[PDB]
């Protein structure tokens, strides 16, 4: 490795008119790229209706027809179909434009559930009756502080007195004086920004509590062939909101850092255990408990759940190593 | 902080990932940092300076002569609207510039002005932890930091369009397509290894380590700590998720660890000599048949 | 993984055209993790039958600070002596 | 993974090393090759040709918004530095036209 | 002669002379790419006579 | 006052970026690092505009250090900075010594008696009060009187 | 686009974006899709 | 009286802040989107397009200083802070010192450009090299430089401390 | 907003403005202020007439 | 873009377009010379709006 | 090496799951895939094609855009607005009482403006308020 | 007017739609080390030459101080110059020059002593003299590179930093009649 | 919200006895602006959902914020350069009480009173630490509790 | 050399041109334009007069700065011992700057 007589050996000026020979080498020939590459590309079909200025003459359409049906979900999204009330209110929305749903090369999921699911309901796997109270007890009490704290306080402290709070003065070194409200914002640009603001800070503080209370699952039963299990969580307005979810979507793994399995709420007797839905990405957190769940089918449940939690999680041991994964063979057939 | 291409990238995400990936010079022309240009050499007849368009038929350029040690100019900013199809010389300069039509493609022609392009940067690629460290010492210095670990375990392989969608509405494709590919890199893996068997079968090693012998001890009990460090943290971690891993003997092994242990803990304290301790025993009473064997 | 750039573009077999033969490309081979100059002088001076690249290292820069303290013990005397004649006088 | 020796000899025979690989991946490992996750990305056609992306021709919300806070601005100079406000009474054409649209 | 019509002169031809001609002249020295057209010589001759003349007599 | 209002107005515009950014992170259902890098920084920026009113704080120090005449002017002729920096160092560690492991003056009081802080001039005082301070005195008689 | 049908319905939710005479929109004012 | 003062001092507001969204929108572009060859070396640069730049910073640094003069003209004006009344504090010389502050510069300002005008205009209508164009942008960037210190220049008869007015002179 | 948005495209060799939504906004937003700035002379707080007989409204 | 070449090297108008650099015989008198037809200059493109109408519409 | 015990359901497509290791489920649909794991992405896509296209530039909430009446409403009147200022101030600023009018509100504190009067109706009533402290 | 169109509702086939076989990748790696790699491009000069021709003798043909002569004798008239000189003078004072590039360069109207520079540059420098002068390419030349191949050269126009003043043509014309909105339409 | 915030706007217009026609002006330029102002930051983020996150965005979105909080400083250290020197009367005989006007308010209170704001930025903190680990629904508590 | 090949955007505020010996052929790693203004603008290069005249103006701002501002700031209240001399001695060390009188010496030229 001198790199000094690598130099001598590697650049000279006699052979310059070599030097710089680009040669597509010789390599082996590679069926993939060398045969079946040239003719699919050789097999592209051509139209002679390209946009005069834009288009191209490889620029073929796609047939519908031809696009490959949802078989991904065996339940409808509502969502491609949208909500009346948004065409009563003709919003526009990005789930409801049609040449949005004209997908090209795929064709797009149905949005009513699909013919083989029955909407037949079975038997209860889990109940609890009293989150519902928690619930309704934790939202009225968050009603109640927001007002107290935001209306009814600030409409006494500041329209029915002059004398302003200890924590308005303690800050600046000015000579005391009264306050009055009725010669303060003459162009009452603060109307309207306290009216949108508490408008805005209301909406926001009930969808985060409807957001907060709507992983927990309080009412569950799986329907008779327990591939849609119907599910009643907590509504926004404190009532009750029904689901369904397919059986192949939830399950129970472990956490993406193995270290924190020891600081897992599951792993007390009396805990939560979450069953993700993969499907539409969702949660239902049922309690980690004997007395809620239905004896008869809880096994199935957990038969049904637990899939990724096994020994590949913890690794491989020295002895287990040896069978990580499926060994390749290769040149054993030519 | 670096983002899942495969349900994120579908355009301009897609190009930079491509670059990112591959260094295709088209790619690397798409995504060249507008602060800095590789420096290529003064353009003779003989060896043009390459100016490379990602298939633009005229890119302005300016002339600037041959630049001296003195001065960062060599002649007067003169700027020509460079046509692609043949060398052109600036007259003043006698700058003999020739445009280059780069097209999307692997082609040998490719690799012949692969070096002609600066690699791109990986630091602003990713999300980013911090908006700006507003130090005015390193205004203009450092980039951005960022509180989470980049991971470098990902292999990324090009899709065709189309084909991208089917994966992405078909899990059992996705899931066929991804074993393919693991397979597919364990067999390269395997002939880069015999490759680097058989260079060094015909060639020999290109030396000795210098390397100290407190250094070279160092290292081994390095590696071996290494080893029983990790052991620990398997059985550890076994124990910990015993729940979880198994399920139907889960009741016994609980009813057995808290029986011996209250015999152990209670009515009797534990003399423990060696390293075990009163966790590694419980593990070792939950999984009493495990460890029966290795 | 390259000391001189020029070795580094050598005889590369892992080309893009070459890594689309099979259209698996790890992070590992990124070109700006590939090489790194010696941060060391270095200057192409004219050899005898081709350009040879001498590298200049001016100082070593891994002294412990004993040494530091082995050489300061001279100037520090002087330091000492100094302040002392000129108290002194 | 696993090679057979009449398709190594083969190869050998068929090719013989004359250079190194310069890929990196020929310094991985087995356990590091089964620690991997194989990623995909979509490869179309390209149109932006900048590092920066492709920017809309339109911003009707922006003239808008300059022409609402253009005509705030003067009727509120008007009104409290004048005390003036506009009498619109007087072009009842203009009233019309703007009723009509 | 502070605040007087001497200081007047001097802001009026430091600015409505020098400033203006230089921004008429860069007018007239990109008039093609700004109107596509040719400058009319006749009437910019006319124009660069009395507007140079008019600053001075001012 | 003014610093004061150009403070709040800067508030207000923080919390509506804050409030846009949880409206559209509620609506979106996915959070976004450079929002939170973005909202962390706005949250930072107005915790530094907090602090603005130890202007008064601020003076005192800079004042004092402005005050100083040249040494080589001879006003005073002393300069003595880093030796009262290591003096005060070592006096402060000493006085915190003392603090710690010796006896310690009592904060214990009287707290029932009407105005018991109020004491008036006398000959335990000397007199040498205030020079207006008669009205307060007297004051504090009738006070006393009354509370007797 | 006032007798000159410039855009295309189906590939627009809310047809009359623009001011024009010869577009109607596809979803009725009465129409309503649903499952 | 209440009218046109309070009309122009919200029409200077108005201007000032119309003069920030214009500097941040021409300087973001100079310091980000500069071409391959651009990046550093001013001196390629056309000179018209240099005094655009000198001017744009010059503006982005005394643009401040005339807003907030005008918001504390504004408050005296209508709040009454006795901003400008020499009874309890305030000096008129200290508004006629902020409107100083930002009257040189202004002028210095406006008057750059024209200069790179005639000097791109030159240079093409002779087809030959200008004189010294390092030296001229860096007399263009001192100039520059100095009139952020010619304040006392226009405010010599407000009868300043001596020695400011000796400075202000020699500045000048 | 002349010469800076004829040049600074070309001269700079940068493609369109950094901020182009901007560029836009205060090309539209000078005319209040040109508008404002020439009204004064013309409109006072004073409206009537010298010879306006105030008085009898 | 305009693709159409309009001008090129024309001669024979006041300087011959034959070879007398060395003919003693002939004389070039350049105040002769015979009248030729006036080229205008190139007039301002004027829009086909209708098909620009059509080029710069947006779908 | 841990392998996918069975699947219970009844669509077939769900049985590609007894293929697979589950450390490769959890690679492809967990930690980094978690967000995407065993999910048809027919939003993703339908939110990419929607951003592509060069739709109305007014949005009101990341669900919806902006209301169309709204826009009109807005437009229309910014147009009359700027062409009313604009005749006004360049034409009809000679006799400014004829084309102004002279209206102002007071401070709830202070006393009832004497130009505090409502718009257009000047002619019928008159009007006063109490004040407050 | 042609409807919308969407160049992503096309497919397009940029890379093979099949996975390659296990051996082929065995056998592909294996070749790929048996073979060696094309070069890169690299920006060292080879053996420069004098890219104006070799430079002018001390005495011969055409002496550099015949060149001196010519920048004090340098103008630009309102008409061409009837000096036209004798052909094969000119030949005689560039040994190697065509007669007719002669006959064209007398043809010129530049006077004999800037004529025999002309043409003594062109003979120096392969300039192509009968090409116009237009808006595309100033000026055709051609050379022979080292290679060997005869390449050619479009000395094109240039401009004096003013990209805005510079007339962006694709036509053999001089005047500037192209206004397109766009500077750098493909950003 | 909409109940809490017409009562509101009714309750302050009968208050102040406004003027409907003039208000409700006032209210739709108001309004106007900051639709405007809302609808291009939310068209700015649905173009940026999808295919439009570049280095170069990251790093324009960051530039814009910066110089936003630049320019907005800008403001604010004028005020406090011209408060440092403030005027003031002829501190010999004219206004001697300022050499005792010291207006040294103590810091006893600040730490009290500025807590919540160091509270808020710690949650910050920590949400932004949790995020690469944590769920969307996990991580409401927190952006409530911010909100509050 | 080092700082370059470590951190080369410092060096490009550093405005240290590329030291990295390009003579191998094969473009180097990461090549960057020079900002040469801190080694223009100064009284040994181009900026020599721009220099020359900002050292003189802050000469004479140093000067306005020591006997003008620092000693306004140092008394600031009625003091009981030689109050008069401490303001004289600070009038005194303002009130006879050169620049202000030097003129009488040479008097006959006006
Ligand atoms: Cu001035
Ligand atoms: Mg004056
Ligand atoms: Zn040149
Ligand atoms: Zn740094």
């Amino acid at each position: 490795s001198d790199p000094n007589d690598f130099y001598r050996d590697a650049y000279r000026n006699e052979n310059r008119w070599i030097d710089q020979s680009v040669f597509t080498p010789k390599t082996s020939k590679m069926t993939h790229y060398d045969v079946e590459w040239p003719k699919e590309l050789a097999s592209r079909p051509v139209t002679k209706k390209f946009h005069h200025d834009k288009g191209y003459k490889y620029d073929v359409t796609t047939p519908y027809d031809q696009r490959y049906n949802y078989v991904a979900d065996r339940l409808g999204h509502p969502e491609i179909l949208g909500n009346p009330f948004e065409r009563l209110m003709r919003l526009e929305g990005d789930i409801y434009h049609p040449n949005y749903l004209d997908q090209p090369f795929v064709k797009v999921p149905n949005a009513n559930p699909n013919a083989s699911l029955n909407f037949e309901e079975g038997e209860v796997l889990y109940e609890n009756t009293r989150l519902l109270e928690w619930a309704k007890f934790w939202n009225y009490s968050v009603v109640v502080g927001y007002l107290w704290c935001a209306y009814f306080v600030p409409y006494n402290i500041f329209f029915k007195t002059h004398m302003p709070l200890e924590h308005a003065y303690d800050n600046l070194f000015f000579p005391y004086f009264q306050h009055t409200h009725f010669l303060w914002d003459n162009n009452a640009l603060h109307i309207p920004t306290v009216g949108g603001v508490a408008i805005y800070a209301t909406y926001i503080a009930l969808s985060y509590i409807n957001n907060i209370w709507k992983d927990y699952v309080v009412r569950a039963q799986f329907s008779k062939d327990k591939e849609l299990l119907f599910v009643t969580r907590v509504s926004p307005f404190g009532t009750t909101e029904e689901e369904v979810y397919e059986v192949a979507h939830l399950e129970h793994l472990p956490p993406s850092v193995r270290s924190g399995v020891k600081d897992l709420s599951a792993q007390d007797a009396d805990g939560l255990v979450d069953v993700t839905c993969m499907s539409s990405q969702r949660s239902l957190v049922f309690y980690k408990g004997d007395q809620y769940w239905n004896p008869k089918v809880y096994n199935d449940f957990i038969n049904q759940t637990s899939n990724l939690w096994t020994r590949n999680y913890t690794g491989y041991n020295r002895l287990e190593v040896q069978n990580s994964v499926e060994q390749v063979k290769i040149g054993f057939s030519h | 902080r670096m983002t899942n291409t495969t349900e994120e990238a579908f355009d301009e995400v897609s190009h930079e990932w491509q670059a990112l990936v591959t260094s295709n010079p088209f790619d690397l022309n798409v995504f060249n940092y507008l602060e800095n240009t590789q420096t290529s050499n003064f353009g003779t007849v003989d060896n043009p300076l390459v100016v490379f368009t990602s298939e633009t038929p005229f890119r302005y350029v300016g002339c600037t002569g041959q630049m001296n040690e003195d001065d960062y100019e060599g002649h007067e900013l003169l700027f020509f609207l460079l046509r692609e199809g043949s060398l052109q010389r600036c007259m003043g300069c006698g700058q003999v510039f020739k445009l280059v039509r780069l097209r999307n493609e692997y082609s040998p022609e490719m690799d012949y002005y692969l070096s002609n392009f600066h690699p791109y940067e990986m630091q602003e690629m990713g999300e980013s932890d911090t908006t700006v460290l507003m130090s005015p010492y390193k205004y203009a210095s450092h980039y951005e930091y960022t509180q989470f670990e980049t991971p470098s375990n990902m292999v990324y392989s090009m899709v065709n369009p189309d084909e991208h969608d089917r994966l992405l509405v078909d899990p059992a494709y996705r899931m066929e397509r991804t074993k393919a590919l693991e397979e597919k890199y364990k067999v390269y893996t395997s002939s880069l290894r015999e490759v680097e068997k058989q260079f060094e079968e015909r060639y020999g090693r290109a030396g000795q380590i210098n390397i100290s012998k407190v250094t070279y001890s160092t290292l081994i009990d390095v590696e071996k700590a290494v080893l029983k460090m990790d052991r620990l943290f398997r059985k550890v971690a076994k124990f910990e998720n015993r729940a979880f891993i198994d399920r139907a003997n889960h009741s016994r092994r609980e009813k057995r660890m808290l029986e011996r242990a209250q015999q152990r803990w209670d009515s009797n304290y534990s003399f423990f000599t060696g390293s075990l301790t009163e966790e590694e025993q419980k593990y070792r009473d939950y999984y009493e048949t495990e460890l029966e064997a290795y | 993984m390259f000391r001189w750039l020029f070795l580094y573009w050598y005889n590369s077999t892992d080309t893009p055209s070459a890594i689309a033969k099979v259209n698996l490309w790890s992070y590992i081979n990124l070109r700006l993790f590939k090489a790194r100059l010696s941060s060391s002088i270095a200057y192409y001076i004219l050899g005898l039958n081709n350009l040879e690249l001498k590298k200049l290292k001016i100082f070593y820069k891994n002294t412990y600070f004993d040494y530091i303290y082995l050489k300061s013990i001279p100037c520090l005397f002087l330091i000492i002596f100094f302040t002392n004649l000129y108290l002194f006088l | 993974t696993v090679i057979n020796s009449e398709f190594l000899t083969y190869l050998k025979s068929n090719y013989k090393i004359s250079f190194s690989a310069s890929n990196i991946v020929k310094y991985l490992s087995d356990k590091s090759v089964n620690n991997s996750v194989i990623l995909y990305l979509r490869k179309n056609k390209i149109f932006n040709k900048s590092r920066y992306s492709r920017n809309r021709q339109t911003y009707r919300t922006g003239a808008y918004w300059c022409l609402y806070v253009n005509i705030i601005a003067v009727v509120a100079f008007y009104f409290w530095f004048y005390k003036f406000t506009m009498n619109f009474g007087y072009l009842w054409w203009l009233l019309y036209s703007l009723i009509l649209s | 002669m502070h605040d007087t019509f001497y200081v007047v002169a001097h802001f009026h031809i430091m600015l409505s002379g020098a400033a203006m001609t230089g921004i008429f002249s860069g007018i007239y020295y990109y008039f093609n790419a700004l109107f596509g057209v040719k400058y009319s010589r006749m009437f910019g001759y006319m124009h660069l006579i009395y507007y140079s003349g008019g600053q001075w007599v001012a | 006052a003014i610093c004061l209002f150009a403070k709040f107005w800067h508030f207000v515009f923080i919390f509506l970026f804050w409030v846009f950014f949880v409206l559209r992170i509620n609506e979106l259902g996915r959070i976004r690092y450079p929002l939170l890098v973005a909202n962390v920084q706005n949250f930072i920026i107005i915790y530094i505009m907090s602090w603005a009113y130890m202007y008064p704080w601020l003076k005192f120090i800079f004042r004092k250090y402005l005050d100083v005449p040249y040494y080589w002017f001879y006003l005073n002729g002393r300069e003595l900075g880093i030796r009262v920096f290591f003096t005060d160092l070592k006096l402060f560690f000493y006085g915190i010594t003392n603090r710690l492991f010796d006896f310690n003056p009592s904060s214990i009081k009287f707290e029932k008696y009407p105005f018991y802080y109020w004491i008036n001039s006398s000959q335990l005082t000397e007199f040498n009060q205030y020079r207006k301070f008669v009205i307060r005195d007297s004051i504090i008689y009738s006070l006393n009187n009354y509370i007797i | 686009c006032i007798y000159q049908a410039y855009q295309n319905p189906l590939r627009h939710i809310n047809t009359g974006h623009n001011p024009n005479n010869v577009y109607e929109d596809i979803v009725m004012l009465g129409d309503y899709p649903v499952q | 009286g209440v009218g046109s003062q309070d009309i122009l001092i919200l029409s200077v507001v108005f201007a000032g802040i119309s003069t920030t969204i214009s500097f941040t929108n021409l300087l973001i572009t100079r310091r980000t989107l500069a071409m391959p060859g651009l990046r550093h070396r001013r001196v390629l640069m056309p000179f018209v397009t240099i005094s655009i730049f000198l001017t744009l910073r010059m503006l982005a640094t005394i643009t401040p200083v005339l807003g907030a003069a005008v918001i504390m003209m504004a408050f005296d004006r209508h709040w009454q802070t006795t901003f400008f009344e020499y009874a309890y504090g305030g000096d008129p010389i200290l508004s006629q010192h902020l409107f100083w502050f930002f009257g040189h510069p202004e002028v210095y300002v406006l008057i750059i450009p024209t200069f790179g005008f005639i000097n791109m205009i030159v240079p093409h209508n002779n087809t030959r090299r200008v004189a010294s164009k390092h030296h001229m942008i860096w007399a263009i960037y001192v100039m520059a430089y100095m009139g952020y210190l010619v304040w006392g220049h226009h405010m010599y008869l407000v009868g300043l401390d001596h020695r400011s007015r000796t400075m202000y002179s020699t500045i000048t | 907003g002349g010469f800076a948005n004829f040049l600074i495209p070309y001269h700079v060799g940068s493609k369109d403005v950094a901020y182009p939504r901007l560029n836009s906004i205060g090309f539209w937003i000078q005319p209040c202020g040109y508008i404002l700035l020439a009204k004064i002379g013309f409109l006072r707080p004073q409206f009537w007439r010298y010879y306006d007989k105030t008085s009898f409204s | 873009p305009y693709t159409k070449k309009h001008d090129d090297w024309v001669f024979d108008v006041t300087m011959p377009s034959q070879n007398y650099q060395t003919d003693l015989t002939v004389n070039i008198h350049p105040e002769n010379k015979k009248m030729h037809v006036m080229k205008q200059v190139m007039r301002q493109s004027y829009w086909d709006a209708e098909h620009d109408m059509a080029h710069e519409y947006d779908y | 090496m841990n392998r996918f015990f069975k699947v219970s359901s009844k669509y077939q497509y769900y049985k590609y799951l007894e293929q697979y290791d589950a450390a490769f489920l959890r690679k492809y649909q967990s930690e980094t895939h978690w967000y995407l794991g065993r999910r048809g992405a027919w939003k993703n896509l339908v939110i990419k094609y929607a951003g592509d296209h060069i739709s109305l530039e007014e949005e009101h909430n990341v669900k919806y855009k902006t209301h169309l009446s709204f826009v009109y409403l807005s437009y229309r009147l910014a147009w009359v607005l700027f062409a009313y200022v604009l005749i006004y101030n360049h034409f009809l600023l000679g006799d400014i009482g004829k084309t102004f009018n002279v209206g102002e509100w007071d401070h709830r504190l202070k006393p009832s403006a004497e130009r505090d009067y409502p718009t257009r109706y000047e002619s019928l009533y008159i009007l006063d308020r109490t004040q407050k402290w | 007017r042609a409807g919308p169109y969407n160049p992503n509702r096309y497919k397009d086939y940029y890379i093979p739609r099949t996975l390659p076989k296990n051996e082929e990748i065995v056998e592909f790696v294996q070749s790929q080390h048996s073979v060696p790699a094309s070069p890169i491009r690299n920006q060292r000069h080879i053996n420069p030459v004098r890219e104006s021709g070799p430079l002018p003798s001390y005495d011969g043909t055409y002496t550099m101080e015949d060149i001196r002569a010519v920048f004090y004798n340098t103008t630009v008239g309102r008409d061409y110059c009837y000096c036209q000189m004798d052909p094969e003078e000119i030949m005689r004072r560039v040994p190697g020059i065509t007669r007719k590039e002669a006959e064209f360069i007398t043809k010129l109207g530049l006077s004999p002593q800037e004529q025999v520079d002309f043409a003594y540059i062109a003979y120096n420098i392969g300039l192509d003299i009968f090409y116009f002068t237009n808006q595309m390419f100033v000026a055709r030349q051609v050379v022979t590179n080292s290679k060997g191949e005869k390449v050619e050269v479009l000395w094109n126009a240039q401009c004096y930093e003013d990209i805005a003043q510079l007339n962006v043509g694709f036509a053999p014309v001089l005047e500037s009649v192209d206004y397109h909105w766009e500077i750098f339409l493909w950003a | 919200g909409l109940l809490l915030g017409l009562s509101s706007i009714y309750y302050l217009m009968y208050v102040r006895l406004l003027p409907f026609n003039k208000i409700i002006f006032a209210w739709i330029l108001v309004a106007m602006f900051l639709y405007w102002l809302l609808s291009g930051f939310v068209f700015f983020v649905k173009k940026y959902q999808y295919s439009k996150f570049t280095a170069a965005i990251q790093r324009f979105w960051k530039r814009t914020y910066i110089i936003f909080w630049v320019i907005e400083a800008g403001t604010f250290s004028v005020f406090f350069y011209l408060t440092l020197n403030a005027s003031s009367e002829p501190v010999y005989m004219y206004d001697q009480i300022k050499i005792y006007k010291t207006h040294l308010f103590s810091w006893r209170w600040f730490l009290i009173k500025l807590l919540p704001s160091v509270s808020i930025i710690l949650l910050g903190y920590y949400l932004q630490l949790t995020l690469k680990w944590n769920l969307f629904n996990k991580q409401n508590t927190i952006v409530l509790l911010i909100t509050l | 050399y080092e700082l370059f090949v470590d951190h080369p955007d410092l060096a490009q505020w550093t405005g240290t041109y590329p030291k990295v010996d390009s003579s191998h052929g094969f473009p180097f790693y990461s090549t960057y334009e020079m900002y040469r203004d801190f080694q223009e603008n100064t009284l040994n290069s181009d900026g020599s007069f721009a220099q020359w005249i900002t050292l003189v103006c802050g000469i004479y701002v140093i000067h306005v700065i020591y006997n003008y501002m620092i000693p306004y700031y140092w008394v600031s209240t009625p003091l009981k011992n030689d109050e008069f001399t401490r303001l004289r001695m600070k009038d005194y060390i303002a009130s006879t700057v050169l620049e202000e009188v030097y003129g009488i010496s040479y008097a006959e030229w006006g």
